[PDB]
């Protein structure tokens, strides 16, 4: 992130009242040799993050200095997904019902080990293996 | 990205006005049609 737009992005969570557009894009490129128009089916699963929210505040700190702020996302890595040749992402309802709120709890974890080496590896609320694998399911047509 | 609104798209087209087909491009595409680009010139991605 561009320096100037990091502090400002730092600002946001740190303070700055916005909503960032948290655009979770499910892209499933697929191929056209068994068929398939628009092969790639995305979808972004936004997260308006609340300004200075549990969330955010843990970004804040993430962008603040340290290394050790688990962001909790709400549910937002769908599971299930039934994605057809179409370019649409679109989630099971029903396999998750809130599809929003019935995804899978995801967690954000940026480490920045200076040595800032900003990493970023994405956890889960119950990260198993799931910090370096995140295990979900693509119901696909 | 700004989708242009009805009054959006009439400045333009007015900015054009002068020249015929200038606006002529402008005021045939419909409103909502003409985006706006407004692309990010920061940078941070050091290149390689």
């Amino acid at each position: 992130i561009s320096p100037p737009s990091r502090a400002q992005m730092k600002r946001e969570l740190y303070n700055g009242t916005a909503d960032i557009t948290l655009r979770f894009t499910w892209n499933f490129q697929r191929d056209l040799a068994k068929g398939g128009t628009v092969e790639y089916a995305n979808e972004k699963h936004m997260l308006a993050l609340a300004p200075n929210s549990t969330a955010r505040r843990q970004l804040a700190s993430l962008l603040e200095g340290t290394s050790d702020q688990s962001v909790v996302i709400p549910n937002l890595f769908p599971k299930y997904i039934r994605a057809p040749n179409g370019p649409e992402a679109n989630p099971v309802k029903q396999l998750q019902p809130n599809e929003e709120a019935d995804y899978l709890g995801v967690r954000i974890q940026l480490r920045r080990e200076q040595g800032f080496l900003e990493w970023w590896v994405i956890e889960l609320q119950e990260c198993r293996t799931d910090c370096n694998l995140l295990p979900m399911v693509i119901f696909s047509d | 990205i700004i989708p242009f609104t009805a009054q959006a798209y009439e400045e333009l087209s007015r900015q054009f006005d002068p020249q015929p087909l200038a606006m002529q491009f402008i005021s045939q595409y419909s409103p909502e049609d003409i985006v706006t680009a407004q692309i990010e010139g920061s940078s941070g991605a050091l290149w390689r």
